[PDB]
């Protein structure tokens, strides 16, 4: 609440619920290998 | 010496760990070898 | 099959076999398995 930001974008989807560990910067499996991938140097928050 | 790393020869460390992990190992090796170089240079200066 | 082996007995049963002479496309492990957890202390699966 004490910072001013640039280029803030959001992302929405629904997953099976056991792959909620695969939305981390550096993971393995067919969601972060075939569907959605985060950069290693991530700055932002995942909310589930 | 591996200065606390899992191994010594850079090629291996690179050839065993992903970049995000590599970071740790690599950095430690760097610090160790940098210190060795620094000590050598200072000794050389004195002897000079 | 040693994963499809209904033989995971117990602690004081921890039979360990020398698997040898494989070429296992480890991909299988992190791909054609979905074997839920994969904590891999040491090497990264990508270069496994
Ligand atoms: C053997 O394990 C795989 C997953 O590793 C599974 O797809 C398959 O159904 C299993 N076989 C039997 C007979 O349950």
């Amino acid at each position: 609440n004490d910072l001013c930001f640039t280029n803030v974008y959001a992302d929405s989807f629904v997953i099976r619920g056991d792959e909620v560990r695969q939305i981390a910067p550096g993971q393995t499996g067919k969601i972060a290998d075939y569907n959605y991938k985060l950069p290693d140097d991530f700055t932002g928050c995942v909310i589930a | 010496s591996n200065f606390g790393a899992i191994s010594s020869v850079l090629n291996d460390i690179l050839s065993r760990l992903d970049p995000p992990e590599a970071e740790v190992q690599i950095d430690r090796l760097i610090t160790g070898r940098l210190q060795s170089l620094q000590t050598y240079v200072t000794q050389q200066l004195i002897r000079a | 099959e040693v994963f499809n082996a209904t033989r995971f007995a117990s602690v004081y049963a921890w039979n360990r076999k020398r698997i040898s002479n494989c070429v296992a496309d480890y991909s299988v492990l992190y791909n054609s398995a979905s074997f839920s957890t994969f904590k891999c202390y040491g090497v990264s699966p990508t270069k496994l």
